[PDB]
Parts: structure tokens; C-alpha cells; sequence
């Protein structure tokens, strides 16, 4: 019950990969990219080991071949209990934050911590209360009465547990579980309650928090308050040295353990030399997660400087990190993947609707057939038939118009449209 | 204080309860000590402040007395023609159907501040017939309410001059009683006799059936 | 009486059962295409299924992008919410345009919730501790068809001490809000005092204990602003929360994830039904690269809907790119996830059919030789110059003591407006800087 | 009466000037020529005066020294009162706390107003005598006095409130009260014998009282309580649009219900040309809302590059906004409206003028300017009351002209003495060999 509607990226559920790494034509909703889903496989083991650190990947290629979609097959892959943070290129500029100090948050953002204790618990049916206090003095004495299957006994009980045990409402019929430690009631059931098992029993809790909210709990006391409603930024470098000395600690003590986490920027082309330069140096720290990068755009001149760098990037940042490259798709892997997207979409579509929909994906893109397939059933839907037919995907097509169509349309109407000087003929004549 | 009474209507409708306490730090469980929040809540609890009425005023939207008359379409033009009424020097009677309109009426006419006497099967016998002499002779009530069975079928009202009716049943014989006892022989002065009636509801169906029907008899009212 | 100002006469798409477009229907005449393919939009909004959907409307000046707008907007229907938004407002320096950006993406959704609440009202009787104290307050309120006493928190009771009422007073509260209201003096003190400034009101008939179910309705976005920052309360701390920290600031993916799933689990108990709505973006050429290349990673976001642009250009320079030349202000990266309307002119008879319904909508009768001036017009300088000069000759025809728009009217109105190849023939010739 | 009034370059144009007809007087109402302007300002003014239609842009241009500034000045002095008259710069909505475009729908939303009525009641009545009881250990004051006029004499008891305000506001039994009672307030307004009180009239009286209020107070207002402190300190900016959305409906339903009426009222924008392509495009949604008044625009520059692009539009606004909106022109006055403009201003300065000396600075307004000779017509006064008299001579106004030099003539004056005044790149000659 993870909120799940039709996405782009919702077919796609985990890496799809055997033991020895080969992957499969058809696994987990991922077809085609062998090298590419094999190579994540083996950054897939690199988390999974967790033995390294430090470590930066990219995953480069043209449109419509999925780096995103296999980072999130990677992040799908993942499991629970391992952070993974989603950032995007344009995240980091804020006013109120510097973009150093908040690439600084995502990388604090990245790793957590497992922390586990043991607390006791006394669950068992409630036979009657009887509390005793006085009408001028105070001091609540009260006295009730625990059950179970195999143990039923009296509680005679202290000042904060009439406390919470006035300021909670609770009867005879009802049920009580209570902790030691905590303090607190929990007034599960009365007479769903069905309880077994012994009265008194020990189990163990534990908690994950990554490192970054131990840097703003640690920075004030307002700085909670800043971790829910984002007002923070800037923090004291002491926080994260102590911070860093006292996890490597209680590394050392075998309290606390740390979960090697993942790192992911979207679109990290338009990225400041600041930040560049700034992650050739975080890349080199101890408590450094595994980066996986986006690069998106094509060979241009990068924001800050002057000059055309090759790759948006510059060398010393590629010089520290793998490539991963992604190729195009054939004729048939369009059709697998409309295929997948009829079972993802729960769209029932002809052989033919199938075919005409395959060459329109070849011939302008892969979304424009992904969007197609999901009108084509509603085009059908008006007809009240479930079954797709080729004349609502014809409609589709002279109704949504391409862009390179569009293209010549704005080309063959550009009297029509505004130039870039500001001209405009809204007249028809002279 | 009077256009912040009247002119702040919006409430923010979403909100999330204990999280004026949680904002502040004292609550029953934080980092804060234990009389932090009760010396905080004392020092709180004696400093007031003058916005208060802007506080009230814009946690819940008040339903001031105003929307009596703008929340009924017959109401709309009721008081218009009542200050027509007024400046033109004329008395109007008000024959009605429930007694539940009588009240609210009663309502309205304190609001806009008239002189009125109300006549129904809730008053006694000895106050009818003075409220009835003191409408008759020269006075400075303008309204006088009525009912349709209680007091529109018999008394000899000769002082108004207009008859508004808000809701008519029955109208071949017996809505013609309550406009009939004011045009009666002690009536120098043209009876200008109104009638309320809304549009595209059922009662715009009644006279709409009526009018090609001639208006004998209704039966059953579909459209 | 009526204020039209370049709309109000269209009343949707006016589209058939079947799907084809009607020539003359709901204050459209031509366009088949735009309007029959925004009935297709009109149904994929309707779906509640799809997200991450963009259609561009490109086209001229007066080709009707924003009168299908306002015709998707009206044939969705006032249960599917409208977010009406231009490019060059979100710009902004409280915060970055990303937060504007995906918080308007937040802001196209909708979600209903249903919840019962009760209602306390009656007179007041006795305020006073219970017996011994920590000083909580028993409120006695005396209503018409019963009397029933209360015990309330000591906040509530500090806005029952804010309200100055006393014995005998009639009040207003709510159990789960706190809320305090006072009506005034009860009816029965009224004989107290010759002159108060208190008014009197009547007691409140019925209960004590009331409740009632609401349907109301509630963005998504102001349960993240719910969930964001303190609003107001009664109290000073509420309000000193308020004034402390007021300013905006961004918000984080955790937060929405508690928000929706919070609001996950109200659609699991059957309360809540989530539907999905509109974000339209005007000017979408006036957008800088950055908001650009967060709505190519925004489209592939989950909870990004339905959203339609318009722009009105073509191969022009991107806002913050220099060498970078692209179709309609739009990167081609996002220009692949978009999809195209292409808006269609008119001809002289259906500019005559414009000013002929704006006239009819406006009110005003136009003769037929003013009529056919008024279609050269439109077909010589501009459709918003003839739609502009509809109101002067009626206006010349108010102080002609006219009805009717005759030649000499229109004419009038060309010689004391004139239009913009007049005023750039005019501005031709200069002395000094004419 | 008494808005204040010294003597402005804008205070002699007191309303448009126009017949029932529109066709415009030549000297009416301190307005002299420019009769199509007058008269599709004229327009403009039934236009506002109608109310019927709204969403319309319009704009003024013309040279300088023709008023475009003084037509709107016009138009906002022949509008009268109770309709609200917005008048802003063009560089007024560059702001740092506040953004352009929020400024820009406050001012939208400042154009706008909102008239409530209601009914409240008032007893205006002499004082015979206070007798008010109290008590010296308990409290729970018992007010009685006697309220008297020229038919009616009666005593009226107080409650805790009308001592509250008896006691706060110190009164006699000389002194005469004015009470409201929805209001609860006192007005003492005059005394008896030794003040002002002689009233007439009944004891107890119900009138009504109208307030006018705008879109942008409700929507401050609305937005938050310390948006009243905000209105008053314009620490305001960036409202949430659901109290845009939600008061747009709340007015529509006090529309719809006949309580509150608004008035369509006009924006003015003065020296419109620079202006960010953010805020036209802004406007060129803006005039399309619902409640969206009339505004009208003074373009002042010529055709140059605007600003935040880098071509050269023409008008220095771009087509979109121009399509939208009408325009008119204004053309270069004669020789004859100058001496008539210079006599108006001779009648608004109060200075009496010689023959010679107005066709001298008739002259000198052709040659130069009429900024200049408008404000040589002042100075002329003043050297002829050196001379301690009143009448103003030919030798005032040539010691005027060759005292304050017109802007021609010293840029001749700069041309000719390059090497003293610094260049372009910091070069001076600052000694003489
Ligand atoms: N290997 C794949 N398996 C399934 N779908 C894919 C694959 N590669 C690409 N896609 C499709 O491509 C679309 C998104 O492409 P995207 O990852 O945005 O490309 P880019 O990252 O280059 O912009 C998705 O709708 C997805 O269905
Ligand atoms: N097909 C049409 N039928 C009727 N009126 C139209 C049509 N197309 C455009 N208009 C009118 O033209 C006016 C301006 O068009 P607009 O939508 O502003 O163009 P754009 O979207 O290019 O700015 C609108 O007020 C609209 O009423
Ligand atoms: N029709 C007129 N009647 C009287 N004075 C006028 C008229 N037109 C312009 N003026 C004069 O012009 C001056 C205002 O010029 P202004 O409009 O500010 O110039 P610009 O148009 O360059 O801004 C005022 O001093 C006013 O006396
Ligand atoms: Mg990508
Ligand atoms: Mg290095
Ligand atoms: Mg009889
Ligand atoms: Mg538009
Ligand atoms: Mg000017």
C-alpha cells in the first residue's frame, strides 16, 4: 500500500537479474539494456556489499532509453531498510540555503543508522478497576486487575499511571498493553481484544535515522523544528566532526550500525563548478555513499564559465567516476514494451492496433505511443467496447499531433506566430 | 472594529489540532522542563492583546444576524416594497400559512425596525380585540400579521390598503376571505393587492396551470 | 448588470454524444479540431486514471487558445478544480520557482473528506471548579429543550474569559475545534437594564448536542500549507506561533509522504475519494530554463496531472540559454513529452459570426451595412480592434440617442480611434521623435 | 472642500470640460485644445459612468508638452467621488520584498471598491441631571439619567457598560450626550449654559451609513490578522490566491444576494514604457479576469529596446499588450493655446500679466518650451515685486530669460566647453594652460 497509480516508472518493479547477473529478454517489467541492467546489477551488489565507499557512477545515453528507469529499477531492487535519496539538478539553488551546504545535506541525507533496543511489555485482559483517591487531598492509589489465558493477578498502580489512565479512557471490558519504559497506555481492544501468550514479555525495537538529522537535532533544540519545516540550512562543521567521531564510535563499541546508502541527481548537467569541485572533494570523505548521476543534455557550455566543456561536466569529476552508456531499441522491444504497458495499464488491444501503434512508436517516439495507448482505450470506451480498435488509434493520431509535424505547421505559419523581434501579422490582408 | 466585524468572512478550513503546542515546544513531553510551559502559560494566560477580535473573527466564520433577508428570495424584495410602502404612506397586512414564517417574520420586522402586531392561534382573546381597535384606529403601525385560519376569515380591518400574500394553498374561495377583510366598507382608498410568487418552482407551476386552466380547481401539480 | 470582458459567452465546448463538433454551438464558430480534441482532454480529466499528461495549445493572437481555456475550464464543471497560472508568475524570491513550481502541481488536485462534529449551545449558568482543584471550569449550559453541564480545557476556558461573558450569556462552542463564540445576553436579562450595549438574542431551540455531516471539499495544497506552518488560534501561543516564524518556505518529499499517507489511509477507511485536476500555464515561452528542466523530471513525477500550456512563438531563444534555438520557447526534451493542438483561423465570415455573437452578448443591435464595415475592419486591421470598437459606437449611438450602430458611428469611431498600421503610419514621420 | 491645494501644474484642470453632446468647448473647465483626446476621454467617462462592461485597457500617448498626464488628471477629476481612483508609476512595482507581479494584482485589486450599507440607531437628547449609584465595598454601578429635547423629557437608566463609558469620558449634566446602541460609544458632543448644543428633532432616530471599501483591504484583511498592522505599515505581499478565489465568490454572492454593490473603478499607469516582460505578460492575462477594471496607460518613451530583451519592439511595449487596447494620440498645440495656456496659468497663479509681457513669453514658450515659459510666468511676478509692484513687465521676463538658461543653449554652451566638463572616459582639464 504504497500509493500507486498508473506511472511511467510503476511497470518497472526491481532489476530483473538472475544469480549469475545475465539478465533475462523479459524480467520484472525491465526488457532489453543486457549491459545496462547488468552493470547496475553489479552497483546492485556494490550496495548490497557495503565493504567500499566512495564511489561515483554515471548512466548517460540518448532519450527514451530509461537511465531514469533504471535507477529506479536499481532503487525498486534496493529493498527496504536502505535510504535512497531522489534530488534533483535545479534542487540544490535555494535563497534561504547555499547549494554547497545543500548538496552537504543531501550527502548527510544519503546514509543512515540502525539503532536497536529492547523494551518490556505487559499485555493481558482487564478483570475491574479500582482506584482510590481523596475529595480534598489527592494522592490516587489505584488498583486493577490483569488476565490471561494462564495468569491473572492484580496491579496495584502509581501516581502518572492513574494519570494516563484518567486523562485515556479506559473500562473493565477494555484492554490494556503497557510499556515499562515508555509510560505510555495502549488501549488495544475490549471485551478486537483476543489475547494469548504470556503477560509480561520482552521485545526488541529498532530504529533507522539517517545522518543528516542528527546534524539539525544536533545543531539547537529549533533545529527539530527545522527538520519539519525545512528552515534550516548553514549548520557548524563541529557538528558533523564530533558527529562523525562519535559514529565512528560507536562503530567501534558495536552500538550503532550503519546502512550504506545511495545518491541520486537528476539532470545534473546544469550543475555550478562550485558544486562541481565541491563533490570532487566529497567524493574523497570516509562517510561517502555510493552516486549514481544522470547526465541528460549534450556537449554545450556549461553554467559558470565561459567555455564549451565536453559532456556539460568537467574532466576532474569525470576523471573520479564510471560511465554506463545506453543504446536505442529495436522494432520489436516498442511492441514488448506497449505490450507491458496494455498489462501495466490494464489495457486489452488488438494484433493490428498493436501494429499501426508499434510504427507510430518507431517513427516519431516512444511517448507518444505510451500516451496513444492510453487514449486509444478511451476512444474505444466512448464506442462502449473494452477491445482497442485501429480507428480510434488513427484518431488518436490525426487528433495529437506530433512535434516535428507541428514543427512544419509553425514553419509553414510563421506569419502566423510571433518572431523572435516581436513581429505579428494578427491581420489577414495587407 | 466594525469593518473588521464585517468584513472578515474566509476561515482557513484546513488545520491540524496540537500543533499550537508542538510549534512552541511546550507540551506534555519535549526537551523543555516541566514549568517552562506552566510559568509561559501563566505569563500567556494574564498579557492579553487587542487582536482578539480579528482572532475570533477569523477562526470560524460568524453567521452575523444580516442573513435572514439574503437567504430567502421572497425576502429579497419584501423590504424594497415595504419603503415603498413606507414613503408612499400606506399599511400592508401579511396573511401566511404556518406559523413558522411568523416568528422569523417577526425577526425581520425587528430588524428593520417597524411597528407590527402579530395575530395567530397563540394569543389569547382579551389582546385580539384591542389588537384589532388598535390597528383600526389611527396609529403608526404600517404591518399588521395575520394568519389564514385564525384571524383572516372574520374581523373588519378597514385600515390597510394592501393585502401581500407570501403562500397561497387555496385560492378559489379561501385566499379571497384573507384579501376580502381588508377591502371591506370603511375604505375610502384602492386596494393594491400583491402575491409572491417564485420562479421555476411549483408554485410558479400553480398559477402557470391556473392561467390556461382558468383557475377552478388544482389537483396535481407536474412539470 | 452584467460584466463581459472578452468572455462569458462561451458556455463550454458544446461537443455531441457521438463526438463531432457542431459549426455554431456554445459561442464557437469553426475551430473542429481544438474544440472536439479538448472534449478528448475534457475525458481524460474525467478518467481520474492519468497523470504526467501535457498539451501545449500553440497558436497566433486571437486564435481562441485562451477562450479554450476558459472552455475546458467550463466544461470540466465547478467539482474539478481550476488552477489558472502564468509563466511570469512563478518568479519568485521568498523561495525558488521549483517550490512554486511542483507546489502548483500540488495545487491542481483535489480531495474531498466527509466528518461529523458536534455542536454545544445554551446559556451559561454557573462557572465554577469542581470539588480540591487544578482550576479547570464545569460550564452549565442552559438550552431551551435541556440543560446540560460540561467540563472543558483550561484553553477553551481562557477564550470563555477572552469573550467577557458571565451568568447568563449565550455562547457558542465546539467540541473538536475549541472554538468560542458568543451571541450575546439571553432574552431574560433584557429587563436588567433601560440601555446595554449588549444585545439580546433569543435561546437556541433544540438540543444541547448536535451533529451534522459536511461534504466540503479541500485542495491538497492547503493541507500542505495545513501541514506546513501555524495558522492561527484563540490562544498566545497559537498566535505568538503564527507571528514568530509567517514566512513561506519550502517543503520537503517526507512531509507530502505523511500528508499522503495520512490521506492514504482516509481513502483505505472509504472517507476520502482522490481526483485529480488541472494546472494551466500561460505564457509558457516567459519560463526560465531551470523551471524548464524541473517539468522534465516534474512530468515524470507521479502526482503531476493533466497540465495544458500555451505558448505563443516558435523557434526562438530559450530564456536563459544563449545558442540554444528551439520551437515555441519549449526545450525538445519536453517538447517530445508534449502534445500539439493546432489552432486554426477564421475567415471573414466567421469574424462576422464573433462580432455578430459578442454583439448579441454585449447586447448592442448592429445594423447590416455596420455589420459588413465592422467584418472589413476585422479583416483589415485586427478581430480585437472591431471586438474593441463593438462598445464606442454604442456609445456614439447613447449620445446620438440611437439603438441601432449605423455607418456613420463606426466611421466616427475611425477617425477618433485609430488602429496600429495608422499609428505606425502616422509615427513614420517625425520631426522630433514623433 | 479642503483637499489641500497649493498651486500644481495639475490644479487648474478641474474636470474633462465637456457638453451633453461630448463635443468639447475650446476654453471649459481649464482644459484648451485637444478636442478628440477630450472627447474619447469623454468616452472613457460615460464609460466608467456605465459600468456595464469592464476589461478594457486604454492608452494615452503623444509628444511632451501635449497632456496625456493632464487628460488623465481629467478624467480622474470629472470621475467625482466614491469611485476609486488608482495612480501608480511604472517603477513603482520594482520592489525587493514584494514581487512585480504580486504588486501588480495588488494595485489590480486596489482599483476596485465595495459599498455596505446598514441601519444603525441614535439618541440625541440634552442632559437634565446624572444620578448614578454605586457601591463602596461591593461594586455593580446603577446609572439613572434624564435625556430631554423639545418634545420629549424622559430618564433613562444605564447598565455596567454606559458608566464604563460615563466615567472613561468625563460629561456633566450641562454637557449633551449622542448614544448609540449597536455601537455602545458615547458622543459628547456639545454643553449647556456657561459647548455648542441647540438640537432639535425627535429624541430617538434611525439613519443609515454607507462605507466604501476595497478588494485589496478584504484580501490583506482576510488573509491574516496581522494583515490590518500590514495595511497600515505596507508590510503586506504575496497573498495566498484562495482568498482571492474564495472572496471572488463570496463577492459574486453578495452580488447575486443585492447586499454589497461595488463600483468599477479606473487604473492609471504612468510612464508605462519600462516595464518588465513578466508584467505584460501578466496584463495580458489580467485583462481578461472577471473583476477587472478599466485601465488606462501613459507610454511616455519612443521606440527603443525594452526591458529584459534584447530586441527592439516597437512602442517599447510588446504587440500582445497593444492588440488588447485602444490608443490615443495627442498632436502639438499653436501659437495662440500657448498665450491661452499662459493666461489660465496667469488666472490659477493669481498674477496679472502685461500685454508685451505674455506675447514676449508667448514667444520665448514657441521658441523654447511651455515648461519654461510656465515657469518664467512665476518667476516674472517676483522680479516685478522687487520693483514692489504688482504689474509684471517686458524687462522681468528678458532678466528671466537671461538669468535661467533653456536647455538648448547650455548644451551649445557644453559643446562649446568640452575641455572643461569631464568625458566619457574621466578625462578633465581642470587647469587653464
Ligand atoms: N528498458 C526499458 N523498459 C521499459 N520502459 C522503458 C525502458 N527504457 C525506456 N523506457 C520508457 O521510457 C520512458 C522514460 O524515458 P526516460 O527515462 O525519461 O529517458 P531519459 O532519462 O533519457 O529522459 C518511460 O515511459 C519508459 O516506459
Ligand atoms: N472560435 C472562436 N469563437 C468565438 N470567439 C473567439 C474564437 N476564437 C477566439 N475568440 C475570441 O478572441 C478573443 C481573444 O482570443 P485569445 O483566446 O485571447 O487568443 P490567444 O489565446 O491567442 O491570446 C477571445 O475573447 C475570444 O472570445
Ligand atoms: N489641455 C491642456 N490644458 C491646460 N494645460 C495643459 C493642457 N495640456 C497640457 N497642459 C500643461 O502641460 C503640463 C503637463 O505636461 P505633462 O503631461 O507632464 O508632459 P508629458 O506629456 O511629457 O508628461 C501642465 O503644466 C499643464 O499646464
Ligand atoms: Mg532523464
Ligand atoms: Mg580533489
Ligand atoms: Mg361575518
Ligand atoms: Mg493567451
Ligand atoms: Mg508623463
Amino acid at each position: 500500500k504504497s500509493l500507486s497509480l498508473i506511472a511511467a516508472h510503476s511497470h518497472i518493479t526491481g532489476l530483473g537479474l538472475d544469480e549469475n547477473l545475465q539478465p533475462r529478454p523479459t524480467s520484472e517489467g525491465m526488457v532489453g539494456q543486457l549491459q545496462a541492467r547488468r552493470a547496475a546489477g553489479v552497483i546492485l551488489k556494490m550496495v548490497q556489499n557495503g565493504t567500499i565507499a566512495g564511489r561515483a557512477v554515471l548512466v548517460a545515453g540518448p532519450p527514451s532509453t530509461g537511465k531514469t528507469a533504471l535507477a529506479m529499477g536499481v532503487s525498486q531492487s534496493l529493498g527496504k531498510d536502505v535510504p535512497f535519496t531522489a534530488i534533483a539538478g535545479s534542487e540544490i539553488f535555494s535563497l534561504e540555503l547555499s547549494k554547497t551546504e545543500a548538496l552537504t545535506q543531501a550527502f548527510r541525507k544519503s546514509i543512515g543508522i540502525k539503532i536497536k533496543e529492547e523494551t518490556e511489555l505487559i499485555e493481558g485482559e482487564v478483570v475491574e478497576i479500582q482506584i482510590d483517591r481523596s475529595i480534598t487531598g489527592g494522592h490516587k492509589q489505584g488498583k486493577l486487575t490483569i488476565k490471561t489465558t494462564d495468569m491473572e493477578t492484580i496491579y496495584e498502580l502509581g501516581n502518572k499511571m492513574i494519570d494516563g489512565l484518567t486523562k485515556e479512557k479506559v473500562l473493565a471490558g477494555d484492554v490494556i498493553s503497557i510499556d515499562k519504559a515508555s509510560g505510555k497506555i495502549t488501549k488495544l481492544g475490549r471485551s478486537v481484544q483476543c489475547p494469548e501468550g504470556e503477560l509480561q514479555k520482552r521485545k526488541t525495537v529498532v530504529h533507522t535515522v539517517s545522518l543528516h538529522e542528527i546534524d539539525v537535532i544536533n545543531s539547537r533544540t529549533q533545529g527539530f523544528l527545522a527538520l519539519f519545516t525545512g528552515d534550516t540550512g548553514e549548520i557548524r562543521s563541529e557538528v558533523r566532526d564530533q558527529i562523525n567521531t562519535k559514529v565512528a564510535e560507536w562503530k567501534e563499541e558495536g552500538k550503532a550500525e550503519i546502512v550504506p546508502g545511495v545518491l541520486f541527481i537528476d539532470e545534473v548537467h546544469m550543475l555550478d563548478i562550485e558544486c562541481f569541485s565541491f563533490i570532487n572533494r566529497a567524493l574523497e570523505d570516509e562517510f561517502a555513499p555510493i552516486v549514481m548521476m544522470a547526465t541528460n543534455r549534450g556537449v554545450s557550455k556549461t553554467r559558470g564559465t565561459n567555455y564549451k566543456s565536453p559532456h556539460g561536466l568537467p574532466l576532474d569529476l569525470l576523471d573520479r567516476s564510471i560511465i554506463i552508456t545506453t543504446k536505442s531499441y529495436n522494432e520489436q522491444e516498442i511492441k514488448t514494451i506497449l505490450s507491458i504497458r496494455a498489462q501495466e495499464e490494464e489495457v486489452e488491444l488488438s494484433s493490428d492496433a498493436l501494429d499501426l501503434l508499434t510504427k507510430t512508436g518507431v517513427e516519431t517516439s516512444l511517448r507518444y505511443s505510451s500516451n496513444l495507448i492510453s487514449v486509444a482505450q478511451q476512444i474505444a470506451m466512448k464506442r462502449k467496447n473494452n477491445t482497442v480498435e485501429v480507428e480510434d488509434v488513427k484518431r488518436a493520431y490525426l487528433l495529437f499531433l506530433d512535434s516535428a509535424r507541428s514543427v512544419k505547421y509553425v514553419q509553414e505559419n510563421e506569419s502566423q506566430y510571433i518572431d523572435d523581434q516581436g513581429n505579428v501579422q494578427i491581420s489577414i490582408a495587407k | 472594529r466594525k469593518i473588521i466585524d464585517t468584513f472578515a468572512v474566509l476561515t482557513p478550513s484546513a488545520v491540524s489540532l496540537d500543533m499550537r503546542k508542538l510549534a512552541l515546544g511546550l507540551n506534555d513531553d519535549s526537551s523543555v522542563g516541566e514549568n517552562t510551559r506552566l510559568k509561559v502559560m501563566q505569563n500567556c494566560f494574564e498579557v492579553s492583546n487587542p487582536l482578539h477580535q480579528l482572532q475570533t473573527k477569523l477562526t470560524i466564520a460568524f453567521p452575523d444576524k444580516s442573513l435572514l433577508q439574503y437567504d430567502c428570495g421572497k425576502l429579497q424584495k419584501l423590504a424594497i416594497l415595504l419603503q415603498q410602502l413606507k414613503d408612499n404612506g400606506h399599511r400592508a397586512l401579511i396573511f401566511t400559512q404556518m406559523t413558522k414564517v411568523l416568528d422569523v417574520l417577526e425577526q425581520f420586522l425587528n430588524y428593520h425596525g417597524y411597528l407590527y402586531m402579530r395575530l395567530d392561534g397563540a394569543t389569547k382573546i382579551e389582546d385580539r380585540q384591542i389588537l384589532t381597535e388598535r390597528f383600526n384606529t389611527d396609529s403608526r403601525i404600517t404591518v399588521f400579521i395575520l394568519s389564514s385560519r385564525s384571524g383572516g376569515l372574520g374581523i373588519n380591518l378597514t385600515g390597510a390598503d394592501t393585502v401581500i400574500f407570501y403562500d397561497s394553498d387555496w385560492n378559489p374561495a379561501m385566499d379571497k376571505q384573507c384579501q376580502d377583510r381588508c377591502h371591506r366598507i370603511g375604505q375610502t382608498r384602492d386596494v393594491h393587492i400583491y402575491r409572491f410568487v417564485s420562479e421555476h418552482t411549483i408554485e410558479s407551476n400553480i398559477l402557470k396551470k391556473a392561467n390556461q386552466k382558468r383557475q377552478l380547481d388544482n389537483v396535481v401539480i407536474q412539470e | 448588470v452584467t460584466r463581459t470582458a472578452a468572455h462569458t459567452h462561451i458556455k463550454g465546448l458544446g461537443l455531441d454524444e457521438s463526438g463531432v463538433a457542431k459549426r455554431v454551438e456554445g459561442g464557437f464558430v469553426g475551430q473542429i479540431e481544438a474544440r472536439e480534441a479538448c472534449g478528448v482532454i475534457v475525458d481524460l480529466i474525467k478518467a481520474k486514471k492519468m497523470s504526467g499528461r501535457a498539451i501545449l495549445l500553440a497558436g497566433g493572437p486571437s486564435t481562441g487558445k485562451t477562450a479554450l481555456a476558459l472552455a475546458i475550464s467550463q466544461e470540466l464543471g465547478p467539482k474539478v478544480p481550476f488552477c489558472p497560472l502564468v509563466g511570469s508568475e512563478l518568479y519568485s524570491v521568498e523561495v525558488k520557482k521549483t517550490e512554486t513550481l511542483m507546489e502548483n502541481f500540488r495545487r491542481a488536485i483535489g480531495l474531498r473528506i466527509k466528518e461529523t462534529k458536534e455542536v454545544y449551545e445554551g446559556e451559561v449558568t454557573e462557572l465554577t471548579p469542581e470539588d480540591k482543584t487544578i482550576s479547570h471550569v464545569i460550564v452549565g449550559l442552559k438550552s431551551a429543550k435541556g440543560t446540560k453541564t460540561l467540563r472543558l480545557d483550561p484553553t477553551i476556558y481562557e477564550s470563555i474569559q477572552r469573550e467577557k461573558v458571565s451568568i447568563g450569556d449565550v455562547i457558542y462552542i465546539e467540541a473538536n475545534t475549541g472554538a468560542v463564540k458568543r451571541v450575546g445576553r439571553s432574552d431574560a436579562y433584557a429587563t436588567e437594564f433601560d440601555l446595554e450595549t449588549e444585545e439580546y438574542v433569543p435561546l437556541p431551540k433544540g438540543e444541547v448536542h448536535k451533529k451534522k455531516e459536511i461534504v466540503q471539499d479541500v485542495t491538497l495544497h492547503d493541507l500542505d500549507v495545513a501541514n506546513a506552518r501555524p495558522q492561527g488560534g484563540q490562544d498566545v501561543i497559537s498566535m505568538m506561533g503564527q507571528l514568530l516564524k509567517p514566512k513561506k518556505t519550502e517543503i520537503t518529499e517526507k512531509l507530502r509522504q505523511e500528508v499522503n499517507k495520512v490521506v492514504a489511509k482516509y481513502i483505505d477507511q472509504g472517507v476520502a475519494e482522490l481526483i485529480p485536476g488541472v494546472l494551466f500555464i500561460d505564457e509558457v515561452n516567459m519560463l526560465d530554463i531551470e523551471i524548464f528542466t524541473y517539468l522534465n523530471k516534474a512530468l515524470e513525477s507521479n502526482i503531476a496531472p493533466v497540465v495544458v500550456l500555451a505558448s505563443n512563438r516558435g523557434m526562438t531563444t530559450v530564456r536563459g540559454t544563449e545558442d540554444v534555438i528551439s520551437p515555441h520557447g519549449v526545450p525538445p526534451d519536453l517538447i517530445d513529452r508534449l502534445l500539439i493542438v493546432r489552432t486554426l483561423p477564421y475567415d471573414k465570415d466567421e469574424i462576422r459570426t464573433i462580432i455578430e455573437r459578442r454583439a448579441t452578448v454585449e447586447r448592442l443591435q448592429v445594423e447590416s451595412s455596420a455589420l459588413d464595415l465592422l467584418a472589413t475592419m476585422g479583416t483589415e486591421t485586427s478581430l480585437r480592434y472591431a471586438l474593441q470598437l463593438l462598445a464606442p459606437c454604442g456609445i456614439l449611438a447613447q449620445t446620438s440617442n440611437r439603438k441601432e450602430i449605423v455607418v456613420n458611428d463606426v466611421n466616427e469611431a475611425k477617425l477618433l480611434f485609430l488602429d496600429a498600421k495608422r499609428s505606425t503610419k502616422i509615427l513614420e514621420t517625425s520631426a522630433n521623435y514623433l
